[PDB]
Order: C-alpha cells, then structure tokens, then sequence
C-alpha cells in the first residue's frame, strides 16, 4: 500500500508532465527524466513502430498495454533497466494519447502501469529498496 | 504484443548494462 | 496457446483425480502425482492453516488465490519448486471445494492457476523446456 | 493472502533446495 501509493504518484506526475509540460520522490522524479527521456529519444523510432502495432484507442484502453508489461518479465528476469523502459514508453504513450484527444487523462494508464509493477515485484522492489535503490541504480556524476 | 513485449526487453536489458 | 493448452490439461487431469479419485504430459502428470501427493502430506497442516485464512466459497472463488500465488513470484524468483508447491495447494484446495460441495468443478480453479503460471511465467517456462524440463527436475531414480 | 504467498514460497525454496 505504501509502497503503491508512492510508485503511483511518482509515475503519475512523471506521465502528466510527459503528457503536457510541467525524499526518494523527488529524486526519483529527477532520475525518471533524465533517464525516461533518453530511452524515449534514443528509441522514438522503434517506439512509434510499437505503438502503430498495439492500438489503445483511448484513455481507459490499457488492458493492451498490461500484456505487454506482463509478457517482458516473463523471462523471470527483473532489473531497473525493464521498469524504467516501460514506464518510459508508458510515457510515450501518454504523450499519443493527449495528442489525439487534448481532454484525456494519463490517470488510467498510470495506474495500469503502477498496477502491475507493484503487485507482480512488489517484494523485489521492497528488497532493491524502491524508489531510492531506483535512484541509486542510475545515478551519474 | 507479446511478441513488442520481447523486442522492449533487447531495449531494456542492453539500458541495464549502459548502467 | 500450445503450452497453455497443455498446462491446462495436466493441471486439470490432477486437480480431478485429486478432487476425487482417477509424451511429457503422461510423465508430468506421472511427476506431478508423487511431488504434489508429498508436498501436500509434508505440509497437510500448513496447508489446512492456509485455507482457513483465505476464502474461497465456491468453484468460482480463485481471485483470492491468483494474487496469493502472484505474490509468491513477486520477489523475483522463478523455480520448479514454488510452480509445483502452488499446483500441489491448487489440488489441497480443490479437494476441500469438493468436500463442501460434491457437485463443484474444479475446472475454474485450474485455469486460474494456469493463467497465472502461463500468463506471468510464459517465457521463463518455455526456457526450461516446459513439462520435459518439469519432468526433468523432479526426476527420480 | 500476499504474507501465506510468502510463507507457500518457505516450503516451495526450500522443495526446491530437496531436488
């Protein structure tokens, strides 16, 4: 619960402010740009492609989206570089969204992604210490 | 779809070794 | 679909014969037999604790136990060990399903621990070559 | 419900260590 509240904000603000222009938290928020918005420059072209395959018609269609989450760890593999890669193209998605429809929310697909990151690792991410080993992972000098 | 999921995956892990 | 329709037909033929009394697949379940026979012996009073903790009313009462065996993965962890310990549970519980209510199915319950397990572990599953490699592990000589 | 998940995986990690 804690721990989902947290991750929930934090993807949250990240997709809102992806999707227009705006402790651990803040640096979390600090480290996901950075880090967010490489993955999303260093692979837009191979993002578009992956967006033109998936279809997410809208806001509350995330169910398509979920899968494809679900189905990266199903190797059993987990690192920092899959959630943050993921939560990158969750915000490239939130950008696709907003532009087709300029009144739609980022708050579903935020919570599709939360969703599953938490409730499928909840126990590695307790052990990684959340969103400070997050920020520890990527940081740079 | 699964198969978008595998090729975000080639992405993810040669990000996690970048770090 | 192929390993999910054959996952669902050996964990379907075991929670049936252990509901009541009946290539890979005739080994797996062969397999399947003695591990999950002893893991429910070993741990019979474990077992018995957990069910009275969780719910499950009915035939179509497995939510309860999909996010119990999510949260078993949820460290990260994938071995043949924790697949046929949710399995052998899977069958502890279709036999207590059975006995306050002789004419339920277990049908329901054993695709939800097959959505689980194929869903979530998909990838991992087929690296380990599926039930041959199940097979394989628990082998005895 | 997630807490005998993590008392289920005691008995699973420690089957898997049997074989």
């Amino acid at each position: 619960d804690d721990l989902y509240r947290q991750s929930l904000e934090i993807i949250s603000r990240y997709l809102r402010e992806q999707a227009t222009g705006s402790a651990a938290g803040r640096r979390a928020l600090e480290t996901l740009r950075r880090v967010g918005d490489g993955v999303q420059r260093n692979h837009e072209t191979a993002f578009q492609g992956m967006l033109r395959k998936l279809d997410i018609k809208n806001e509350d269609d995330v169910k398509s989206l979920s899968r494809v989450m679900i189905h990266v760890f199903s190797d059993g593999v987990t690192n920092w570089g899959r959630i943050v890669t993921l939560i990158s193209f969750g915000a490239f998605v939130a950008k696709h969204l907003k532009t087709i429809n300029q009144e739609s929310c980022i708050e579903p697909l935020a919570e599709s992604i939360t969703d599953v990151l938490v409730r499928t690792k909840r126990d590695w991410l307790v052990k990684q210490r959340g969103w400070d080993g997050f920020v520890e992972f990527f940081h740079v000098e | 779809a699964e198969e978008i999921g595998a090729x975000l995956r080639r992405m993810a892990d040669d990000l996690n070794a970048q770090y």
